[PDB]
């Protein structure tokens, strides 16, 4: 009975992802901001895929680490085959969707992960940043404002929906991010941004005394 | 064979001859050597006649395939990279007697200044490419004479008519100095073929204009 | 018991396709018109296969995306092997039918998709446009007037049957398409046509202010 | 329990073939005549295998289409290996029987098809035309007069047995064929013949105004 | 439980072979005579393996046809490797026994066939003809007088045992063969002999008016 | 060997000789070199005798296989592409001593003007093809003489009889100037073979007409 | 070695010599070179002695295998195709020093006129085959002399005796003009071997008739 | 039911690891100290991976022996590919996590082992030593002070938490290690240290009279 | 081609020429041969022009890939090892006519003394590398003249301006003694390209400074 097996796999994945912490990603005037609850300095949940593409995930570390490595390897080959400016986040999202669907269909145990892909405009141009969400079974959706994955999303989703404001600054949006996640100091917090004013590479981490000053 | 290309304010033009030769015997009289690859690029290949037709068709198929697959056309650098890879992959065949020397001309719609959006790219045997900055380039067995003619005649180019006239004159000189290149045929009525690329796209030049220019040049040289 | 397994797979596929939105395709004086309900600008349900062949589907995105890519790859090779004018939509429909039948028979989970292939006459010629429908198990049928797939088809089928008119214009047929789907502005709508007056390529998208003016 | 599995597969195949329409094939003075109920102009149930061999089938289209393609490929290779006159319909029937038996034994789902192979004498010679019937499990039989497959065969078989006449003409035999199938105009009818008076190729289709004049 | 599976396979094979017609083979003064009940001229149950070896079988046609083809291929290679006079029927019987045992053990469905191999002395020599019987599971036995396979063997076996006579002539032995099978004219009868007076090839078929004159 | 082909208003005609030679010794006298591939095309292959018969049979099998598989015949461009691929795939065998030079003639039923629906296609060693526009072409070891004869005799062609006569005369000249080409045999009664393709299809020319034309030409040349 | 074959009304006859030579030293004296492949065909292979015996045995095995598998014998064209493929597959071995030149003679029972049902087929090095229409053919190292003798002696053939006599005379001439071919041996009593194929089948000719014919020819030549 | 199988595997692994002895690892002023209960001189539970990386495990010997060999082989190749100073313990921990996750997911029986990876600063530098813990299912965690695996961890964990002191000396920390494990002389004790004052290799064993003098 | 590199207190500088030549004919005039691989390294490759551009792009991609994968950049020794492996893997291509001779310059941020943190690494044909201790190195077809000039001019280097001036002078001498190296172009306005690496990173030198230095040197030499 394929229906029963699909049901069991779906409940297994949902129960697996329900355990992990929460990570949010929202768009502000300068780009995209990632905020996550991470007690560890060594193991990281937010990373960089390419010049203008960011990565974020929740769940089991050894799974989305492999997914991130595969995405990086896919991204690097394409920019050598054609060009650096021919790489977009939609292709990476599609690749992730296909991989997750195949894993869910064929593997013995499904991956208990939830991914998100963010992109920003090139230097000197204007464009609305794009956010994608990929679900453990291969489902892909596009979000205009924010993505929340991990733990109990609904209260955080309501808080973010109520208190969201477009074209905000870094301190402002960071404060709603922290407040919504609270509904947390320098430690047990991971913060990264996709800066659209940089010439080539848009990814940088905010840690140390700068995070204390900003928050 | 000889193919020339030059830049004028607001576009770029390409032209080529029509003669095919097997040693010292003429076997072709109306061969076409310039192709429209996509809406904003044109390609001209010199060397073995059989390889060029295959080369252009493969290149066009590749570009259209990428366009259909990804939903967005490639950038100019991507097209140059694909052409360079295609040229590099034919070294053994060139060694065994199948050589192709391509020339690329195009119009970049994603540039800043629209009056200098034309590009000319030349390729070497190994597979290296270079973007011309002098404004003209030529390939084939009579390219030296055409380049030397353009070096002296380039000062008169201001628009799409002057560039076409200069290209026809360069082809005439190349045919004058080389026997493998065919000149205008007045008895039969065969003239070179040209392509003009501008902000609107790549279009073919009607034969009447080329015939008029060739007649003017011939009467001038008499 | 093979009968029971076939029954379970068939109900699974039917329940999967019953969830998705609806997309219609009808023939008018100028060719074939595609109308779909799509809230997303990024993810598209209607695409182009070749010079005179169109593509349309409903269901899960990551499945018919793979099917479309396979169809495009099949189409491009044939036109290099023989010629561009030796490619017809019947061959693509047959290939899709074989692929869907094999997937339904052998794969662990069947594809919850419904495809449709449309073709138009070459430039300067006259011919009635052809419409094909491929079902998740490999069944193939030919329709003379219109194809409706996704959601609850029956009310839309009745409305289209009652209000259909041959040799209609673009605004006219588009209006019955929109009205039947309603039984929807510029957003949450995807519109594409197969124009038979074009020299080489017959596919073009209608978006932006032109869609507002037409509708 | 192999007996139970064989029973389930046999009932599945029988129920699958019981759904399809009926197609008949009978021998007359000029050769063999095929009559089938086909609403579609595009999808065809009767085809040509070689110079003197015909093909006919009932059931699911995507299965006997593959079988026909395999038979054509087998036929073409043999005539290059040895000669064109060394190809007979018995070899094709044997190949089809082996293929159907292997598919029934090993595949997950059996083919719900019923095939028939017809052959005629060469030009300038005399011989009784041969008819073969291949059943979904690999059974092969030889029929001297006619073969009826698809739907409810028994009433049609009785009508054909009662009203059969040897050495009939084209209009005559066509009229009993149509009457027995009725127990149907130009549309929803497929008609083909194996003409034994032709020099090289014996297959030709009767469509359009000629079918109207004949019937 | 291997015992239960072996039981089911054995009953399946026995029920499969119980359906088919009967074929007998007996030795007379001139060699070995084969008599079978075959309504079809096209499909044959008795064939030739080599210069002095004959073939006969009962059951499903598409199975013993493959077995006969394999035996012929095996026989031809050996006579090229060593010599034509180094080929004996015992080797073919052993090969058939191994093949049938492997098929019964490993295949999904056992073969419902029963084989028999006959051999005669070379030209100018004297020797008693040999008869072998191979059973669907791989069992091999040697019979001095006659072999009966297919249908209900026991009444035919009793009749042949009661009315058998050594060193009989062709008409005589043929008459007991026909009478025992009856317990049948030119049609629905297949007759072949292994003539030991021929120089090289001992197999010939008796059909047409000669069968009428003999019987 | 020599095979000629020319166009007349409303059709196209092909012809060839019958001589086979192993060095300087004559080993064949009634060899046929022109084949009817399908209803509207004909092919003639020059070079090694063994390769041509295999080549034509493979080509016909391929065309019939595609027709049976897809239910519709190929277009003319598809046939040209298949023949070009087949020629290109034999380069190593040609290097090692198995060379085939094909010639293609056909009638396009999907054209606009029925009076100019005839086509002649020639192929090169590498695998490149060209569509003749002068109206005639020849292949073989005596093709130069036949082409030079047709260049002077083409002005007299108005219908199917004049074209056949001109082809026979060109074959006669080619046999006159080359020893590897066999002329008409009056003692034995062996004459060239011809094929005519028109709107009705490709038909073989009876030997009586060719014999009459050859006798007329021979008595004219005396 | 030399093998001859000719046609007479109602059948066909083949014959060959018996000498084997390693350079200039005689190593064989009673070698048989003509084989009965099936009921209505005969084959004779010239070249390396080792390859021919293998060749004929393989050919006979193939024909019998097809007959047993399909239950019907092959047509004549199928046999020719199989032999041509077998010859074509040995080109590299022939290059490295294993050459076989076969000759085929047969009687077609599926023809219209029974008095002209005999066939003679010759093969070339590449693998091409031709059906003889002059009525005779010869292979080997002395085939030219035998062919020239048959060209003059063919007018006397009316039946199976005249054809056998002409074949023996041609073999005698070939042995007279070539040292690699062995003539009749009167001291030892060794004579050529012959096979006659007619509507009844292929039969071997007894040695007495050949000895009588050879003695008659020898006394005539004295 | 994948949930039930995961439960059974998890209980099997937990019961397997609950049997083994206990091994502790704590950080002191000079580096990292390993203390284990090992009656055997021949079979060792603590080993060296690279110049600054140590290894420790509990459970079945033949499993973590293979894991240690694989880790050593992985470490040696990287230092040849890039450099000796480009090898860190985080990479080894990630490799171990991936291997254990794959084994748990796909193998018939999960590994009943618990690993720990320790690293120290290079010579002449300052840095806090790092400790990682890898769990049989692939889970990875980072510990700042100490790791206890094997047997009943909770009482030992409480004792170590209560009596831990930073920047202790060798005798001091060794005494709390022994006391916590007791809650044991030269025999039935394995002791090793990662000395950060050594030039190149930081691993050395303390055995014999030196262990008696220290303790 | 010629590329030079030298060390000054607190950094390192690299420079190269702009000429490309096919035999004895000039085919390039503004070729760039010095690339910024990462924030603290620069690379210059001499030899075939096509191979160098591919080489540098591959090297940069490899370094960025490792950085992204591991989250920490490679050490200097790791970069040297990767470059040495890349050079070693091209021996067959160098034998068949694709030779690349790289030069590496960088600044080590993990060293003890910041005033001597600059490094220069040279490579051989086999794949061996050496760290320069004399303070300067040069590669290309005119490297001997540049090295001999630097040997005499190195005593005047105290900062980033003196090193740049000495490098320009060495390039001038190399162009003076070798025809494959291009000197400053005063008519067209083309000057060498330079890169300076210090504690802040690798930066490109503006053309104005190089033009001023070249003019000063030229007026000094007059």
């Amino acid at each position: 009975s394929p229906e029963q097996a699909m049901r069991e796999r779906s409940e297994l994945a949902r129960k697996g992802i329900a355990r992990a912490k929460s990570v949010v990603a929202l768009a502000y005037a300068g780009g995209v901001l990632f905020v996550a609850e991470n007690p560890s300095r060594s193991l990281q949940k937010i990373s960089e895929l390419y010049d203008r593409v960011g990565f974020a995930a929740a769940g089991k570390f050894n799974e989305f680490d492999n997914l991130r490595r595969g995405g990086i390897q896919f991204a690097d080959t394409r920019g050598y085959a054609y060009d650096r400016r021919d790489v977009t986040g939609r292709q990476l999202a599609n690749v992730y969707a296909q991989t997750l669907g195949t894993i869910f269909t064929e593997q013995a145990k499904p991956y208990e992960v939830e991914l998100c892909v963010a992109e920003v405009a090139h230097y000197g141009e204007t464009k609305r940043p794009e956010l994608y969400r990929i679900t453990y079974d291969g489902s892909i959706a596009d979000e205009p404002h924010f993505v929340v994955m991990g733990g109990t999303t609904e209260p955080i989703a309501n808080a973010l929906k109520e208190s969201y404001a477009e074209n905000a600054s870094l301190t402002d949006a960071l404060r709603i991010a922290v407040a919504a996640l609270r509904a947390l100091g320098v430690a047990s917090l991971e913060v990264a941004v996709l800066d659209a004013n940089r010439p080539r590479r848009a990814f940088r981490r905010i840690t140390g005394s700068a995070l204390q000053a900003l928050l | 064979t000889t193919i020339v290309a030059l830049k004028y304010p607001g576009g770029v033009v390409m032209a080529g001859d029509r003669r095919s030769t097997q040693g010292n015997m003429i076997s072709g009289r109306d061969v076409r050597k310039v192709y429209i690859t996509d809406d904003y690029t044109a390609t001209g290949i010199a060397g073995t006649a059989a390889v060029a037709v295959e080369f252009a068709r493969l290149y066009a198929v590749e570009l259209e395939h990428y366009e259909k697959l990804e939903g967005v056309p490639l950038t100019f650098a991507g097209k140059i990279n694909r052409l360079a890879i295609m040229v590099r992959g034919n070294l053994a065949a060139a060694m065994q007697g199948l050589l192709a020397l391509p020339l690329l001309a195009g119009y970049d719609i994603h540039a800043s200044d629209p009056q200098s959006a034309g590009r000319i790219v030349s390729f070497d045997a190994a597979g290296g490419w270079n973007i011309e900055e002098e404004g003209y380039q030529a390939v084939g067995s009579g390219s030296l004479f055409a380049k030397s003619s353009m070096k002296k005649l380039y000062s008169q180019v201001t628009d799409g008519d002057s560039g076409l006239r200069v290209a026809v004159e360069a082809l005439y000189d190349a045919a004058d100095d080389d026997s493998a290149t065919g000149g205008p045929d007045l008895v039969r009525g065969i003239f070179p073929t040209a392509v003009i690329i501008d902000a609107d796209g790549a279009v073919d030049v009607p034969e009447s204009r080329i015939a008029e220019l060739a007649r003017a040049i011939i009467e001038s040289r008499s």
